[PDB]
């Protein structure tokens, strides 16, 4: 029955991802035709996020299956996909804090930085960044026949322990200590500064307003931290002690492996349809 | 006040003079004809360069180029057929509320809340495009501009007087003063020789541009109208107002014809023009669309819903293939 | 309006020089600019071509690869680089001032010209004449011919006449075989049908005794014809 | 009070008009419109081949 | 196709770049429409500041680019374009706090406020008002009480108060206190601080269009 449940949480999971992905970015071109930078970014990681969430169903068959039967010439190409569309999506979060940030706290020097133009060069060079971890994966993804069966597997060279901690260090810094400290400190300077404007003071409902903006930005990082957490938490432990197999670890590692992918979900509940120009335009 | 009720008795005298003419009651006398049916329009162009809400446009006689003018300070030469940009001007004062393209094609004028009409010379040496003359003794705001050759123009203003100038001296030649609130539109005959203008007062007045009389008042309206157009044969007119209803006058029985109106639209006119053939108008509306009507039966035609703010300007081309919309939405389109 | 070509002299075989325009009365970053020579007793040919912005260049197949043309808008000043010079590059350059939108006249403003000596599916323009005796106050005919129809699918007819009198730099007359240049007296007049085309004159006076050349411009490389001379 | 006299004097020159009949200019503008009826691309719309746009 | 065109096409794109360029570069600015009643402070604001249809103005102050518009040289109807300024940053009303006395004044310039407040356009942009001439008031409060202009003033013939019950009757005319805000300022004809003012409220105002904008409002 294990294996039955496994199968559906990947199948919903991917289901629920590529359809909410697809309709934000859809409704996006038809009704609010990409001209303010915030539109550009919303549009940009949807679409990463729907491109990291479909490699799911492959996954499935090959927990369901037990080998790999789509040959070597997808392996290099879905590991690759999989561990590209990881950065491209934590760094559009990283850019949308950093540029409420700067809109906030430096509202005349962003005069001259927010407009679509520089918009879109930041997105391109997003990508442009990520290819350095995108090319690495592609060109080492191998894929070696075992005992029982054929396994795809990153390989790098002969110092493999070394080679090997050094990607999982890396993976480590660069997308879970970075972002978090990067939008937590974003976020909270630009709490701190939104409580001495005069429109957010002095009243109830603007006491109301800068308690539903403060609610939201927290809700964000709280989903970030605590959907991330738990798949990097596990593979620290599981790279420095022998921990021998049984049912628990396995159902274990499949639930990490679905709450990682359910931030991908649940971003665009959290960034599109809470965001009040989607309200204004679906009302 | 024995000079203050001779009016009145004038008043009466012409109201029972003319009330004597009517008989007939056009929509009486077009129950025969044969309605026009559904008019079903789709665009063929749009045009995007304008980075504000475009206020004015004009077509030239060549039916292939026209002009606009928007609050971005710049007014820009475009191509229908190809949507090319052939010229964009940059312009001294940013509040431009008129345009005019001169018949030959030589020139073009603008003006606005800065009380100068301002005339630029577009086929030219050395390149680029000079202002030629820039005309000032209004004293209100330019709300039209009509040019009769390349060296006379008549303009409208919101100071309650109307103007022809000649473009080399630079001197008014006449002034028309029989207004009492602002004049807001303008509409030059066929053959130019006499003109009419409608204003705040709620009434239009007839000029005659050789001797600087008016003619002729039509009254009616219950508000402000914002438009003029004379009809192809120059022999009638139609008008816009707050009102929220156009209707159709007659030079010739010197009264009101007809009345454009129904009673789920509850907003203003803001621009009236015609048909090739006359038999149709067209005409703007704050409700972001424009209606189209039939001018010898009143009854609604078809609807041209495209934009998302108000439609300022609109016209037809001199061959009658093509109408262009500009609106607050800061687009305009052509639609056939 | 003025263009004024500097840089010419003799030159060796194989050797370098660089010539200039120098611009002075009217818009320049606004016109794109084109090199015409002539040899010392032939017709004219093109050279190259400089886009407005610079966006574009192209090149005669016989100086591919040698030549360079380039542009500085703030100086107002146009440049010609010339390598490898061989003994068939004497001739003399032209400077010629160029615009395109819907409705104007290119090719209308020509250089004065700077001599250059060097020591010792293409469209065919065709002008079978080559020399007519005329009389002042007679009607005069000229004929060109081309390979190809120059009608296009929008309607334009792209051919252009031009005049050259004797000790000076050609002059643009009419423009899509139908339209007259500004200050170009109404006695000419342009006709005829895509690949025949006609030039017409009426009431002719001296100083209109030269020769008539006839260009192309459906499509680079821009080509002309051999030349009419109208004698006294 | 010049105004006044201004106002009188205009009326009185606008008072006298020859005006026709309002069934005549209606069969005027109605045969006008029925005249040139061909002539309007907008009303009857032509194919496409003839068609700029 | 396209054997000359495409110089025409290319001539396009240029002039596109161009008008895109120009249109970035006057994004960048904020504009000021200077209303007021007649001759109440308008003039002496102006100087103020570094400084026939219309007058602009324009200054600098912090890197920070303004344009003041003035409209009162222009007697027509207003409501035929006075929807031009639409999208204007802020609103500059000047009044003139010493004319409590002459002929009524103030009762006209509270008409004008209120009009002009609670307008179909401006129902969303804020107000920088000044109270000029305070010396002079120091001066007639005491001369001549306060319940001139108002009858029912409860309360003792000085300046620390009567200031502040005007600027009560003029801030309680807006009936969207939750939408727009309004920035009192007693200025006087020295001491050039007026500017610093005007920049705190525009950088408010810019903060909440930037948030409005980011989708958090
Ligand atoms: C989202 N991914 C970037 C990872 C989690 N995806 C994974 O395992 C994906 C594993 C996988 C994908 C496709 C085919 C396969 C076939 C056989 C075996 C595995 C697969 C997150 C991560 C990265 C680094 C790290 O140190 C810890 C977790």
């Amino acid at each position: 029955v294990t294996a039955i449940t496994i199968m559906a949480l990947y199948s919903i999971v991917c289901v629920v991802g590529l359809f909410g992905n697809f309709l934000v970015m859809y409704v996006i071109v038809r009704y609010t035709k990409m001209k303010t930078a915030t539109n550009i970014y919303i549009f940009n990681l949807a679409l990463a996020d729907a491109l990291a969430t479909s490699t799911l169903p492959f996954q499935s068959v090959n927990y369901l299956m037990g080998t790999w039967p789509f040959g070597n010439i997808l392996c290099k190409i879905v590991i690759s996909i999989d561990y590209y569309n990881m950065f491209t999506s934590i760094f559009t979060l990283c850019t949308m804090s950093v540029d409420r940030y700067i809109a906030v706290c430096h509202p005349v020097k962003a005069l001259d930085f927010r407009t679509p133009r520089n918009a879109k060069i930041v997105n391109v060079c997003n990508w442009i960044l990520s290819s350095a971890i995108g090319l690495p994966v592609m060109f080492m993804a191998t894929t070696k026949y075992r005992q029982g069966s054929i396994d795809c597997t990153l390989t790098f060279s002969h110092p493999t322990w070394y080679w090997e901690n050094l990607l999982k260090i890396c993976v480590f810094i660069f997308a879970f200590i970075m972002p978090v400290l990067i939008i937590t400190v974003c976020y909270g300077l630009m709490i701190l500064r939104l409580k001495s404007v005069r429109m957010l003071s002095g009243s109830k409902e603007k006491d109301r307003n800068l308690r539903r903006i403060t609610r939201m930005v927290l809700v964000v990082v709280a989903v970030f931290i605590v959907c991330w957490t738990p798949i990097h938490i596990y593979v620290i432990i599981k790279a420095l002690i022998t921990i021998p197999e049984t049912t628990f670890q396995t159902v274990s590692w499949h639930f990490c492996i679905a709450l990682g992918y359910t931030n991908s979900c649940l971003n665009p509940v959290l960034y599109a349809f809470l965001d009040e120009n989607f309200k204004r335009c679906f009302r | 006040d024995q000079l203050r009720q001779e009016a009145e008795q004038l008043k009466n005298q012409i109201r029972d003079a003319r009330k004597a003419c009517a008989d007939a009651t056009l929509s009486q006398i077009t129950n025969n004809i044969d309605p026009v049916g559904r008019i079903q329009m789709r665009t063929r162009r749009t045009l995007r360069g304008h980075l504000a809400k475009i206020y004015a446009m004009h077509w030239g006689t060549d039916s292939r180029l026209l002009v606009s003018a928007s609050q971005d300070g710049k007014l820009i030469i475009w191509d229908s057929y190809t949507t090319n940009k052939v010229h964009a001007i940059p312009l001294r004062s940013s509040w431009v509320m008129t345009c005019a393209y001169a018949p030959s094609g030589n020139y073009v004028a603008c003006g606005g809340l800065d009380n100068i009409c301002s005339i630029y010379n577009l086929k030219t040496r050395e390149g680029n495009v000079r202002v030629s003359r820039e005309l000032a003794g209004h004293t209100g705001y330019l709300s039209c501009c009509r040019f009769l050759d390349d060296n006379q123009i008549v303009t409208s203003s919101g100071d309650t007087t109307c103007a022809l100038w000649d473009i080399e001296t630079g001197q008014q030649t006449t002034t028309f003063t029989g207004h009492t609130g602002d004049v807001m539109s303008l509409s030059l005959a066929p053959d130019t020789r006499l003109f009419v203008s409608g204003a705040c007062d709620a009434s239009a007045k007839l000029w005659d541009v050789r001797e600087g009389m008016c003619r002729q008042t039509f009254t009616g309206h219950e508000s402000d109208i914002n438009a003029i157009c004379f009809f192809p044969n120059g022999n009638a007119f139609a008008t816009g107002s707050d009102d929220a209803t156009c209707r159709l006058f007659d030079l010739r029985a010197d009264q009101e014809l007809m009345t454009y109106s129904h009673d789920n639209i509850i907003c203003g006119i803001t621009s009236v023009s015609f048909s090739k053939s006359g038999r149709l108008l067209l005409a703007g509306y704050d409700d972001f669309n424009c209606n189209v009507w039939d001018a010898l039966k009143a009854d609604r035609a078809g609807v041209l819903a495209g934009h998302d703010n108000r439609v300022s300007c609109l016209g037809v081309t001199d061959d009658g293939m093509a109408v262009a919309t500009g609106s607050w939405d800061s687009f305009l389109k052509i639609w056939n | 309006v003025q263009l004024v070509e500097s840089g010419g002299g003799l030159v060796q075989p194989g050797g370098s020089r660089k010539l200039s325009c120098s611009a002075s009365g009217f818009a320049f970053s606004s016109f794109g600019m084109h090199w015409v020579r002539q040899a010392p007793e032939k017709g004219l040919e093109w050279v190259a071509y400089i886009s407005s912005g610079s966006g574009t260049i192209y090149y005669a197949d016989t100086v591919k690869g040698r030549f360079t043309i380039s542009r500085d808008d703030p100086k107002n000043t146009l440049f010609l680089q010339m390598t490898s010079l061989r003994s068939e590059d004497t001739a003399m350059y032209y400077c010629v001032r160029s615009i395109y939108y819907y409705g104007s006249s290119p090719f209308d403003f020509w250089g004065q010209g700077t001599t250059l000596t060097v020591s010792s599916s293409d469209i065919v323009m065709t002008q079978a004449t080559s020399s007519v005796p005329v009389t002042p106050g007679e009607s005069v005919s000229i004929s060109c011919r081309s390979s190809k129809s120059l009608l296009h699918s929008n309607g334009n007819t792209y051919l252009y006449w031009f005049l050259q009198r004797p000790g000076q730099s050609p002059q643009l007359l009419i423009y899509r075989m139908s339209n007259l240049a500004s200050g170009v007296p109404d006695r000419f007049s342009g006709s005829g049908s895509g690949t025949a085309f006609t030039l017409t004159i009426s009431r002719l006076e001296a100083e209109d005794v030269g020769v008539y050349y006839c260009m192309q411009h459906l499509e680079y490389p821009l080509t002309f014809g051999a030349g009419t001379k109208l004698e006294l | 009070i010049a105004q006044a006299r201004k106002l009188v004097e205009q009326l009185k020159m606008e008072a006298n008009i020859d005006r026709i009949k309002v069934s005549k200019a209606a069969a005027d503008l109605m045969a006008y419109c029925e005249a040139h009826a061909k002539e309007d691309p907008l009303l009857t719309p032509v194919p496409a081949s003839e068609n700029p746009f | 196709l396209s054997a000359e065109d495409k110089a025409a096409v290319e001539r396009s794109k240029m002039i596109d770049r161009n008008l895109r360029e120009d249109g970035e570069k006057a994004a960048r600015e904020v504009k000021l429409l200077l209303l007021g009643a007649g001759e109440s402070g308008k003039s002496t604001i102006v100087k103020q500041m570094k400084i026939t249809g219309i007058v602009e103005t324009h200054f600098t102050f912090k890197d920070l680019h303004f344009k003041m518009f003035d409209v009162g040289g222009q007697r027509s109807e207003r409501k035929k374009w006075i929807h031009c300024f639409e999208g204007v940053t802020a609103i500059i009303f000047c009044v003139a706090l010493s004319d409590y006395d002459l002929v009524n004044r103030m009762h006209e310039s509270m008409k004008l406020f209120d009009s002009i407040c609670n307008n179909k356009w401006f129902t969303d942009t804020s107000i920088i008002l000044f109270l000029n001439k305070k010396d002079l008031f120091e001066e007639k409060i005491k001369k001549s009480p306060l319940t001139i202009c108002y009858p029912e003033y409860a309360g003792s013939n000085t300046y620390e108060e009567a200031a502040a019950y005007i600027q009560c009757q003029f801030e309680d005319l807006n009936k969207r206190k939750d939408t727009k805000e309004i920035y009192t300022h007693f200025t006087c004809a020295t001491d050039t601080k007026n500017v610093q003012f005007v920049f705190d409220a525009v950088t408010d105002v810019i903060i909440k269009n930037n948030l409005k904008d980011c989708g958090l409002f």
